[PDB]
């Protein structure tokens, strides 16, 4: 009966984020000498060039982490992350200008990524 | 005096603290704005005294305790912030969870 | 991946089934539904979602389904529901309630709620958002009353007055074409929505009607000007022609008639009965029986709300002072005792709880407190829960039914009564973006931010000289919506159809948004949201006992209220 | 007859070779030259010189070389010089700097500086007069911030915001055509010059450009909206077409790139780098390397200015609170430690002293203090003199070189960066009469009188009920320049060329003077007065050590500053 | 603190009362605004203490007597009114003829 | 109370003086606005006490001495002026060089 003004009484249970979307785990390495932190909703293939990973596996995807959070890579740090699929129209424009259209155009995205030196185009 | 807008406003905080201190002295459990005023004025006076930001971050957590304030007031106050002129100019002090 | 609900609520505000305490009351509201897609919540800041190519669309121009403003993660409390949604605003109006963001990459984005280059963001996660309060019993006595109103979440003032003239100090009346014109011009500088009431008195039509044509939004019948059968009749005939509302403060003295005579003069026509309980004025002792009738839209004023241990002592003396009454004159004492009645004040609490009194209002500065309409609504709901229990209609331990019944009293119902609910009074698509954000710990007590026409007009904010806006002193302050010519675009002057047709705004050089009063004459009690009960209210002339359905309505006064000494410095 | 120099300076202010201490600093400025004719000094009062037939000409009409206002005996401190002159104002502009009076009887009167029937007089003898400060990093969060700015001698606010909305609380952005229009209207009531920045974010041109056409004066790129290569690129393409400036707060997180990636996206185009040291935001840890590049116009914000013993503790906690970071989450702690760095803050002091950082600004209410840009500039100059000595460039024991280098940082350089130096930013003939008088004892601390468009807008003045204006309480107060419609003629709203051509002021009913932004795209670091140094700045990614010309830049924090506890009540 | 307009204004009353009390303590007969301030602050502090409206109507008549104030001041003050937050919310107190 | 604009403003001076006096009492050397506030309030209270303008011109020079204030403060204050209601109405007092 102690009253905390404005307090919550949350319901039981847990909230599943990005329910029903394919999840993918990949290893990612910060090959640079400065820290890189990556937000939940950046098209993963378009992150900093100096992050080394299988760039193809970032296409049409983003981090499977709570909305508004980020993953941090210290200089030289390699770790696994889990990705989820982009939704809506599955189009990306801007950011690093690697897509500018449907994320289905994997061949074009990778060509641009490779030309510009985004590490891990295989 | 050449009072600027902040100096005029902040006089109010000192006054509210004086009011709240009188209420405390006559045995009242303090409410939300009273508690906030006391701790805020404490920070500003501490800056004037030449204490460091770190000293005030520590001291600010011991100005009022839960038995000095009404039920729920400790949980209403997540932090108290004040800017004041230290010997090295204006600085921001944040006292986190001032009343346990 | 899953997030526990405590952590989810801390980050995004509450979701379906979660409950939130209203201030320091015993009242809990429960999230009924949530428009989000879990994982695609909108939020703004460093590394957050609403960034170009991500949650913010970088392609579309403003016209192409993009918002001017997104309120993210709002807990809406409204007559329409208690639920979680993003709120999208464009051109000063609410255009979308749903889920905002970027359809490029997010699921479930409401099609006209795109966050684009043009979009400002207000974070409403962890806030309760309501419509701005609609106060329909305002005496325009002291311009300092406007900030008082804004600070407690009021966004529309309907009433009358010319400042601290005796007519205005007693009655919500701006009399005649000239005073009305003057006050319409004054209104250009008031950072709140306004509608002006003319004097509902006369025995010929023309003197009353010319006030409507001059720009009044309604009429007030008040006993101090003669609440006679003639004045009642002529005012309602005008109102029926003009499509405006009439408010009444009836003949307390029963000089020309008793309640039944006032009802006969009304003759089934629609009317707003002010301070229906009667401490604020009206046929002694039985005026509150008005609230049972289908053609009456009944409101309370706030000082009787709720019934407390100091109420009677305070009101008896207030009446004596205000009417220059003497304690040693038996007629004066008899008058006061006939007007200030614990029996009817106690019943008034219960009539609110039952949905028989439909509206709250202030009576600002003429027997009511400009910044306590919202405050006292929730204190009343809390008292009733404590004394009468959860209402039978409730589910899952929540107070949602009561919360919708009570929020309606100061939002949608006064708007409907006045003929302005097409513009204001609720959080619905197509209505003006008058929105109030509340921290739950301060809910109903002190508004966080008051949005007027889609721009913040008033906020609790700190030191303007500081590195950030939160350092002390945190106080209510006018924001940019009130400055320069922006005050014109963020506020509405409500006016009669005829004054608008006759070009009064152009004649007077009014630059504010002009709202039309309409659809006031073919409504009734049935149209009062969640407060639509009609019944035979009996008030015993000897004992003042109030009966509904053969049952005496009574309750005890309380010694303490929530939303009181925990919060206020004085 | 001869007058000793002590007595001369007491009567007329200082003359050639005399020095004046700036407030309670160790900084001395020396009068370089004097435009007067000794014996014919202008002055006003009983039995004084500026009287009809004497120092005031009684023949000429206003059009005939007569001034609206003469400031007599001013000690000018400006990038153009430190010198003694009368300043003549007409039609709200500085029209003459030289010697005022009456050519009938005085030698050496500048031909268009006649004191006539039309001339008002301000006595500047014993005052230092500077241009009004130009703050280019303003968050429009709380209208009370304007007086804060005026009180410390700031006369132009460039930035963005709609009030205390989260977008505005984080970023100097007024997003989209509608919010821009609303804020242009609000600006009509703000007694200071204003220019508004749109959101420099998008992947298509049109959503960004429509903000320029709507009336924005520039753009802000901020990481909170996605400081991506695309947003950088599109904003600069817009800016190059529109002739407006772009400010950047870069990707601290290095999410889409490191500094070199941001520079590649900029691609040699002109840009204003905000809080270039990086505590205020930007590529961790090396953003300050921007200040070495020829196409970058670099500014600091004020809370790191200068490096003191409380700076780090204060900033670490400020960052944690503002970003809702937790002390027990290692990623949060790592982020904060990567962003708040004594190594770069200490170097920032020295980079200012060397003319490598060209500008100061506030970051008002979003990590900076609205009324301390001028204050902290001089505290920095003082610290550097104490720690590094008089600069090699100095002569005769004066600090004139340093004083010109530093005054330029908050006057002319921000004006040049923004494309507004044709109107404001220095005391030169042909520019708007935005002038600040300072008593030397209060220099840089509290302005005496702030002149806006040739009328006093703000002053430190006393009891309005007193026989004279000096009795207590002496406080900062708005003056007649801010009242009624005079606020329109004494202030400038700066706007893009396209919005002006498209008639936005007429569309919105703007009555303020309209200033055109221009000549922003073919400038660079070389155009920053007294602060034009380009060099390779190396920031060690491991240690954060800053090197210039192979030399580590470091200095100690100080325990005490001048212009602090001697002056302020809190 | 979240000060609303009334809270800001009413700080002034407390301050004026403090000023007047100092003047009284050094032996001055109080004037009209001084007397009004003292009695008004007394009412507001009494509400904060949790007294009833009726208690304050009584007590307010005994705060200052005619020998505490200048000639004519008792007759200048017909009543003193203040609103304050009681435990049961805001209430109006009127003290009639406070100084006999 | 019927406060006019000057009465409202001048309450601030009394408050600033109270603040400054507390700072002095805890052993701080006073700064410019603190010193000005103390001397100004002294003048206004002296008028209220019924002293003459001449008495206050004399007394005002002995309220604070150079050891009560920070370096340079005596030289920053050339004179302090206040208007207050004397028994014979409002008068101006100027204290010249108040701190030697
Ligand atoms: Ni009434
Ligand atoms: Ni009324
Ligand atoms: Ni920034
Ligand atoms: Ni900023
Ligand atoms: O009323
Ligand atoms: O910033």
């Amino acid at each position: 009966n102690y009253i905390v003004p404005g307090e919550y009484r949350v319901a039981e249970g847990e909230i599943e984020i990005n329910a029903g979307r394919e999840k993918t785990t990949i290893r990612v390495s910060n090959t640079g000498d400065r820290p890189i932190q990556v937000g939940s909703h950046i098209h993963f293939v378009e992150v900093n060039k100096e992050l080394l990973f299988d760039r193809a596996e970032g296409i049409g995807r983003r981090l499977n982490i709570p909305s508004g959070t980020a993953a941090r890579f210290e200089p030289g740090e390699e770790m696994e992350v889990e990705l989820t699929e982009l939704g809506g129209n599955r189009e990306v424009f801007g950011i690093s200008d690697l897509t500018n259209g449907s994320v289905d155009n994997k061949e074009l995205i990778l060509q641009r990524a490779k030309e510009l030196g985004y590490k891990g185009v295989e | 005096m050449h009072l600027n807008p902040a100096e005029k406003e902040k006089l109010q905080i000192f006054l509210a603290s004086e009011l709240a201190l009188k209420r405390k002295a006559r045995g009242l459990k303090l409410n939300y704005p009273e508690a906030v005023a006391i701790i805020t004025s404490f920070i500003m006076e501490g800056a004037r005294d030449g204490k460091t930001v770190a000293m005030l971050m520590e001291e600010g957590k011991h100005v009022l305790t839960r038995d000095d304030v009404m039920e729920g007031v400790p949980e209403m106050i997540d932090d108290i912030q004040a800017e004041a002129t230290f010997p090295d100019g204006t600085k921001l002090v944040t006292v986190h969870n001032p009343i346990s | 991946m899953k997030i526990n609900r405590q952590q989810y609520a801390e980050s995004y505000g509450p979701t379906v089934g979660d409950q939130v305490r209203l201030a320091d009351t015993d009242l809990w509201i429960e999230v009924e539904k949530d428009y989000t897609t879990y994982g695609d919540e909108a939020n703004f800041g460093g590394g957050k979602v609403l960034r170009e190519g991500m949650g913010e669309n970088g392609t579309y121009t403003r016209t192409e389904n993009v918002l001017d403003l997104l309120l993210t993660n709002a807990l809406i409390l409204d007559y329409t529901g208690i639920y979680k949604a993003d709120i999208g605003v464009k051109d000063g109006y609410i255009v979308g309630i749903g889920k905002g963001g970027n359809p490029d990459i997010m699921d479930g984005v409401t099609p006209n709620m795109i966050v684009g280059t043009a979009t400002e963001v207000i974070a409403a996660e962890g806030k309760i958002v309501t419509a701005g309060g609609i106060d329909t019993h305002v005496h325009f006595i002291n311009p300092d009353q406007v900030d008082v109103a804004l600070a407690n979440g009021i966004t529309t003032l309907f009433g009358g007055g010319t400042g601290p003239a005796e007519g205005s100090k007693a009655t919500t009346v701006t009399p005649g074409p000239w005073n009305i014109e003057k006050m319409l011009k004054s209104t250009e500088g008031l950072p709140i929505n306004v509608g002006i009431l003319g004097k509902g008195h006369g025995s010929s039509i023309a003197p009353i009607m010319e006030q409507i044509d001059a720009g009044a939004a309604g009429l007030k019948i008040h006993e101090d000007w003669g609440a006679t059968p003639a004045s009642i009749d002529r005012s309602l005939t005008v109102a029926d022609e003009a499509d405006v509302q009439v408010a009444i403060h009836s003949d307390t003295l029963n000089e020309a008639g008793f309640l039944e005579d006032t009802l006969r003069a009304i003759n089934g026509r629609v009317i707003h009965s002010f301070h229906v309980e009667g401490a604020g004025g009206g046929h002694a002792p039985d005026i509150m029986a008005m609230a049972g009738h289908p053609n009456v839209l009944p409101s309370s004023t706030n000082p009787t709300r709720p019934f407390t241990v100091n109420t009677i002592d305070e009101h008896l003396d207030m009446l004596m002072v205000c009417h220059h009454l003497k304690q040693n004159i038996p007629e004066d004492v008899a008058f006061a005792d006939s007007r200030i009645r614990p029996e009817t004040i106690a019943a008034e609490d219960i009539l609110h709880d039952l949905g028989i009194i439909s509206m709250m209002s202030t009576d600002a500065l003429a027997m009511g407190r400009a910044g306590e309409m919202v405050l006292r609504t929730w204190q009343t709901a809390d008292k009733m829960k404590k004394q009468r229990g959860p209402l039978a209609e409730e589910k899952n331990g929540s107070d949602n039914f009561r919360a919708k019944r009570y929020v309606s009293k100061y939002t949608i119902n006064p708007a409907i009564a006045q003929g302005i609910a097409h513009e204001v009074g609720s959080i619905e698509e197509g209505k003006f973006a008058d929105l109030v954000l509340w921290e739950p710990k301060f809910f109903g007590v002190k508004a966080d931010r008051v949005i007027k026409g889609g721009i913040i007009a008033y906020a609790q904010i700190g030191d303007p000289s500081a590195s950030i806006p939160t350092p002390q002193p945190v106080m209510g302050r006018r924001m940019y919506g009130t400055v320069g010519d922006l005050i014109h675009d963020t506020n509405i002057t409500f006016m009669s159809k005829s004054s608008i047709q006759q070009g009064v705004p152009a004649k007077l050089g009014l630059k504010r948004r002009i709202g039309t009063v309409k659809n006031c004459r073919n409504i009734g009690k049935k149209d009062m949201k969640w407060n639509d009960v009609t019944t035979d209210i009996d008030i015993n002339p000897e004992t003042y006992e109030v009966k509904v359905d053969g049952e005496v309505l009574t309750c005890e006064p309380v010694k303490e209220l929530p939303m009181a000494q925990r919060y206020f410095l004085f």
